[PDB]
RNA sequence: UUCAUAAUAACUUUUCGAAUCGCAUGGCCUUGUGCUGGCGAUGGUUCAUUCAAAUUUCUGCCCUAUCAACUUUCGAUGGUAGGAUAGUGGCCUACCAUGGUUUCAACGGGUAACGGGGAAUAAGGGUUCGAUUCCGGAGAGGGAGCCUGAGAAACGGCUACCACAUCCAAGGAAGGCAGCAGGCGCGCAAAUUACCCAAUCCUAAUUCAGGGAGGUAGUGACAAUAAAUAACGAUACAGGGCCCAUUCGGGUCUUGUAAUUGGAAUGAGUACAAUGUAAAUACCUUAACGAGGAACAACUGGAGGGCAAGUCUGGUGCCAGCAGCCG
RNA sequence: UAUCUGGUUGAUCCUGCCAGUAGUCAUAUGCUUGUCUCAAAGAUUAAGCCAUGCAUGUCUAAGUAUAAGCAAUUUAUACAGUGAAACUGCGAAUGGCUCAUUAAAUCAGUUAUCGUUUAUUUGAUAGUUCCUUUACUACAUGGAUAUCUGUGGUAAUUCUAGAG
C-alpha cells in the first residue's frame, strides 16, 4: 500500500441541461475561441467559481484581517500574473466581476489570435496541436496554456518548426525529392 | 551546427565517497538524445579523469526537444568507482559483467528442494540406489 | 501486533522528516536509542535527504560503515540511528560538524557549527536521582546517565557535557528570566525568554516565554529546554534565531531580500 | 508515599561477579617467553533511556418498549484474608454484608455494524456512506490447550475434538490462501501460476545473504487530467454594409454555400537509434516511411410536452410497439 | 456549488405525492473507443473449498573447520585462504490479507501506572567467588554431542534407530 496521490475533477456540468439562453451562450463562446467541447466552458466556469467562493470567504471576513490581507492579495498577484484581472482594478471586489470570457480570452489560443501569427482561431487551435508555437523555447501543444503576462511577449514559432525555421517537412520535403528525381 | 554544450550544475564534492556529485544540463539542438557513453566521454575530458570514474543516468529529454537533463557523478579514482557504484551501472559501462545467475523461480526451487534435506545429501543419495535396487 | 513493531509506513512518518508521500511505501524506522522515535532524526533521512551527499539506501550504508559519521564522538555505524536533538554529527571527510536544532518552521535543520565548541554538547535534566549504594546520579534527555553530579543540580536544569570525557562541565539553573529553547508543539523552534512559570498543583506545569520580538506565548514544561542567558546564549542558535516571523512577514522578507 | 537510598538481624535445594574471539602485537629492560601494554567484537548483574506491552480515568456510539425491570444459588455489588498474576483488580477461592444498573432507556432484540482519520453531497443547518492505501482492534475452517521467548494462547509452531479433506502397498502418513499467483463454487459484480531486489525499507552473525513486504510490467472505459478526427488559399452558387437608387448595376466593402480545385502542416501508427529500466516495455527526443473521400470514415440517446431539436417521406393501423410521468 | 418543471379539473387556487433534473473515490451492465499522464480492482453473495509454485532464513577480520569440498600460491608444521554441512546465536510474534465475531464492546480525544514486565539500542554499572587464607589447574577443569565415517528399517513425510 503506497501513498495516493488525489485526482480531482475540474468541471461542473449544469443542473439545467437544456436551457435554451445557456446553450445559445455555449455556443457562441465556443465557435468564438474554437472551443473543441463545451466541457471547456464547464470547466472555465468551475474554475471562476473556485476563485469567487474563496474572494466572497475572504470578502465576508473583517477587514484588515490577516487572512484577509495575506490570501487576498495571493489571489489577487496570482489573477494578475495571470492577465486576466487588469492592474487598474486590485481591489478583491473587482475580482468576483471576473467572467469567464475573462479567462477564456488568456488561453493560448486567443493569444497566439491575438498576436497575428495565426490568422484564423481554428487556425490558431491547430498550430498549437501541431507543436509550433513556443512560449520561451518550450514547445506547447496545449491550446489554453493560461498564458500569464510576464511571459507573453515570448510566444513565437519553435526553432524545431518550419516557420521558426528548419526542414519543411513531410509534404514540402516529398515534392521537393519527387521535383529533383523527375 | 551541432555543437552538443555540457553543463554540471548543482555540483557538490564528496569525499565521503570520493566523488563529485552534479546535475547534468546538455543543451543539444537539432539532434536527439546524446547516447550516454559519449557524454560520459565529454565529462572525462571535462573534469580531467578517465573515461571509467565517470557516470551518468536517469536522463530526459524535456518535451520538444533541444535542451536534456540527468545526473552525473566522477569519482576520484577508478577504483572507487570499482567499489563504490552499483553493479548494474558497473555492467552497464563494460566494466563489469553480468553475473551468472539462475531466474528466480528456480532459486526458489532449489532452496526449497535443500531444505527437504538435512545435512548433506551424499548419504541419502547413495542409501536411495541401494535400496531400490531391492 | 503480538510484540514490537519494526516497520514504519511513509504517512505514518513524522512530518518534521517531511519526505516525500511518494516514491516510497515505508520510511525509515528509528531504532531503539537516545531519542524517542517521534522525536528523533535517523541518520539516513539526515544524510540522503537532509544533506543529499548519498544518493539512497546503499550508499548511506556505506558511508555509515566506513565509520565517517561520529555521533557525539561515537560511529555509530548503523542506518538508522535516532540522531536526536542537540546531538552533534561530525565527518571528518569535508571536516565538517553539524548539531541538530529545530528552525523555527520547526524542523531538524542543517546547522552548520564550528568545530572549536562542536568538543561539547548540552542536555536537559529530566531526572536525579540516587542509585544504589548510595551514589547520586542525572538522568538527561538523551538518557545518559552521569555519575556524581554537583549537588545543587535539580531536575528541568540544563548542563553542558564535554563530550570526550562524557562529565559535567558546567550547568545552568532554571528560573525566570533566561534564555529558553522550545522542544514540542506549535512552538517548535521558537527561542525566548522565561517570564513566569506558573506551578498548577497536581501536575503539567506550564511557562509563559517572552522573545526578541516582544511576542509572548506559553508551553509545556516537558516542552522547554534551557538555553543560557539572554543576550548570551550558550550554543550557535541557527539562522533567524526562532523568532517565528508572520507569514505576511515572511512574505515581506521574500519580496525585500530578492536577487536574480 | 512504606519513594530513591542507607543500616541491623538473619535466609537461600546460593543468581551474577569474562576459563570467550579479531586486529595491532608497542614499551620496560628485572634480555625471559619475563614484566606489562592499545583499538575493538561478543557477552554480563543492576539502575536508567528507547522500541514498547499490559492494564486505566472522563466524555462520546446506529434502530428498537410489538424488549420495563435487569443481575446474584454457578460472583451479581462490596468488605477482609489468602491463592494466582509481571503487577492493581471477584481475576479465583474461604467467610461475611445484600448489594449494583434503570424512564437521563438500564436489560433484552436487530445491525446485509469492525471503530476512527475521512468520502459523497452543499447558501446556512444537515442526510447518507466509511469492507479498502494511515492509526487502532480482532481472526487464520469453528472451537479449546500449550512448548520455546523479552514478547504467541502464534496457527507459512505444535496437541486434541468437531466439519471438510488428501497419499495409501489398507499397517500407517500428512492437512490449513481471510499472503502473492492461479482454480472450483457463488453471484450483476472484481486481474497474469509474469520480471526483479534497481527504489522504499525490513530481518540476520549483519554492506554482500534473503524478503510474492515492495517495486516493474500484464489485464484494466472503477474513477481523474490534457486533449487528434482537419487548417488556409485561388475559383463557381450565394448573402449582408452599399455610390446612388436612370430597371440596371459594377460587388464598388465584406460573410457564407458548392462530389469543384492548389499548396502546406501534422500526428494515430510503423521504425534505424539513443534515452529510459535491475533487464525490458511504455513515455520525452528522433532518423526513414506514414492524409485526399485526408475509407486514418465517432459514437451514445433523443426530435408532442416536461426538455434543445420535424405537425417531412414511406410502412403499420388502439396491431406491432413506444412511453421514467402526462400520453 | 441559496433556481425548479409535466400530471388530479370544463376551468382555478391548494394540500399532496409520482415523474422529470444534477450529482455520487457507488457499483453492475449495454453500445462505442484514437493519444499522453494516473490509477482502483473477488469487499457486498460464500471468514465458502483449494490442486500447483513461491511467500523467512540468516556469517562478519572477530563463536565452533579435519567437507578424505575448493586453493595450493608466495606469506602457511595446530590454525589461518575460500567455504558446503551441522552445532551455536538471532529473527521467525515484523510484514501481508480479511472484516467473521464485537453496540460502553472496539475506537477517538484526554489522563494515570506512587499498580507492572520490557530481548534489543544507548549511558553508566562489581575488587570480597579465600571462609580460618601455614599445602590449589588458573600458563586454562570435565563429559557428551551434532556435522561426518558406515549399517539399516518404511510405500511413502523436512520419518531417523544402532555403532565410531
Ligand atoms: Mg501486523
Ligand atoms: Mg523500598
Ligand atoms: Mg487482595
Ligand atoms: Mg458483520
Ligand atoms: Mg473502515
Ligand atoms: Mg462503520
Ligand atoms: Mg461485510
Ligand atoms: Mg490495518
Ligand atoms: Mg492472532
Ligand atoms: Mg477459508
Ligand atoms: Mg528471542
Ligand atoms: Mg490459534
Ligand atoms: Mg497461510
Ligand atoms: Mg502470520
Ligand atoms: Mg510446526
Ligand atoms: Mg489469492
Ligand atoms: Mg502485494
Ligand atoms: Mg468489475
Ligand atoms: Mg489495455
Ligand atoms: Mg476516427
Ligand atoms: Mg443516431
Ligand atoms: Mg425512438
Ligand atoms: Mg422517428
Ligand atoms: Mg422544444
Ligand atoms: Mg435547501
Ligand atoms: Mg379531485
Ligand atoms: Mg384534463
Ligand atoms: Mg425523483
Ligand atoms: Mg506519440
Ligand atoms: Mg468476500
Ligand atoms: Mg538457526
Ligand atoms: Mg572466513
Ligand atoms: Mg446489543
Amino acid at each position: 500500500p503506497r501513498a495516493p496521490r488525489t485526482y480531482s475533477k475540474t468541471y461542473s456540468t449544469p443542473k439545467r441541461p437544456y436551457e435554451s439562453a445557456r446553450l445559445d451562450a455555449e455556443l457562441k463562446l465556443a465557435g468564438e475561441y474554437g472551443l473543441k467541447n463545451k466541457r471547456e466552458i464547464y470547466r472555465i466556469s468551475f474554475q471562476l467559481s473556485k476563485i469567487r467562493r474563496a474572494a466572497r470567504d475572504l470578502l465576508t471576513r473583517d477587514e484588515k484581517d490577516p487572512k484577509r490581507l495575506f490570501e487576498g492579495n495571493a489571489l489577487i498577484r496570482r489573477l494578475v500574473r495571470i492577465g486576466v484581472l487588469s492592474e487598474d482594478k486590485k481591489k478583491l471586489d473587482y475580482v468576483l466581476a471576473l467572467k469567464v470570457e475573462d479567462f477564456l480570452e488568456r488561453r493560448l489560443q486567443t493569444q497566439v489570435y491575438k498576436l497575428g501569427l495565426a490568422k484564423s482561431v481554428h487556425h490558431a487551435r491547430v498550430l498549437i496541436s501541431q507543436r509550433h508555437i513556443a512560449v520561451g523555447k518550450q514547445i506547447v501543444n496545449i491550446p489554453s496554456f493560461m498564458v500569464r503576462l510576464e511571459s507573453e511577449k515570448h510566444i513565437d514559432f519553435a526553432r524545431t518548426s518550419p516557420f521558426g525555421g528548419a526542414r519543411p517537412g513531410r509534404v514540402a520535403r516529398k515534392r521537393a525529392a519527387a521535383a529533383g528525381g523527375e | 551546427s551541432d555543437a552538443i554544450t555540457i553543463r554540471t550544475r548543482k555540483v557538490i564534492s564528496n569525499p565521503l565517497l570520493a566523488r563529485k556529485q552534479f546535475v547534468v544540463d546538455v543543451l543539444h539542438p537539432n539532434r536527439a538524445n546524446v547516447s550516454k557513453d559519449e557524454l560520459r566521454e565529454k565529462l572525462a575530458e571535462a573534469y580531467k579523469a578517465e573515461k571509467d570514474a565517470v557516470s551518468v543516468f536517469g536522463f530526459r529529454t524535456q518535451y520538444g526537444g533541444g535542451k536534456s537533463t540527468g545526473f552525473g557523478l566522477v569519482y576520484n579514482s577508478v577504483a572507487d568507482a570499482k567499489k563504490f557504484e552499483p553493479a548494474y551501472r558497473l555492467v552497464r559501462y563494460g566494466l563489469a559483467e553480468k553475473v551468472e545467475k539462475a531466474s528466480r523461480q528456480q532459486r526458489k526451487q532449489r532452496k526449497n528442494r535443500g531444505k527437504k534435506i538435512f545435512g548433506t545429501g551424499k548419504s541419502i543419495a547413495k542409501k536411495a540406489a541401494r535400496r531400490n535396487a531391492d | 501486533a503480538r510484540g514490537p513493531k519494526k516497520h514504519l509506513k511513509r504517512l505514518a512518518a513524522p512530518h518534521h522528516w517531511m519526505l516525500d508521500k511518494l516514491s516510497g511505501c515505508y520510511a525509515p524506522r528509528p531504532s531503539a536509542g537516545p531519542h524517542k522515535l517521534r522525536e528523533s532524526l535517523p541518520l539516513i533521512v539526515f544524510l540522503r535527504n537532509r544533506l543529499k551527499y548519498a544518493l539512497n539506501g546503499r550508499e548511506v550504508k556505506a558511508i555509515l560503515m566506513q565509520r565517517h559519521v561520529k555521533v557525539d564522538g561515537k560511529v555509530r555505524t548503523d542506518t538508522t540511528f535516532p540522531a536526536g536533538f542537540m546531538d552533534v554529527i561530525t565527518l571528518e571527510a569535508t571536516n565538517e560538524n553539524f548539531r541538530l536544532v529545530y528552525d523555527v518552521k520547526g524542523r531538524f535543520a542543517v546547522h552548520r557549527i564550528t568545530d572549536e565548541e562542536a568538543s561539547y554538547k548540552l542536555a536537559k535534566v529530566k531526572k536525579v536521582q540516587l542509585g544504589k549504594k548510595g551514589i547520586p546520579y542525572v538522568v538527561t534527555h538523551d538518557g545518559r546517565t552521569i555519575r556524581y553530579p554537583d549537588p545543587n543540580i535539580k531536575v528541568n536544569d540544563t548542563v553542558k557535557v564535554d563530550l570526550a570525557t562524557g562529565t559535567i562541565t558546567d550547568f545552568i539553573k532554571f528560573d525566570t528570566g533566561k534564555l529558553v529553547y522550545v522542544t514540542g508543539g506549535r512552538n517548535l523552534g521558537r527561542v525566548g525568554t522565561i517570564v513566569h512559570r506558573e506551578r498548577h498543583e497536581g501536575g503539567f506545569d506550564l511557562v509563559h516565554i517572552k522573545d526578541s520580538l516582544e511576542n509572548t506565548f506559553v508551553t509545556r514544561l516537558n516542552n522547554v529546554f534551557v538555553i543560557g542567558e539572554p543576550g548570551r546564549p550558550w550554543i550557535s542558535l541557527p539562522k533567524g534565531k526562532g523568532i517565528k516571523l508572520t507569514i505576511s512577514e515572511e512574505r515581506d522578507r521574500r519580496r525585500a531580500q530578492h536577487g536574480l
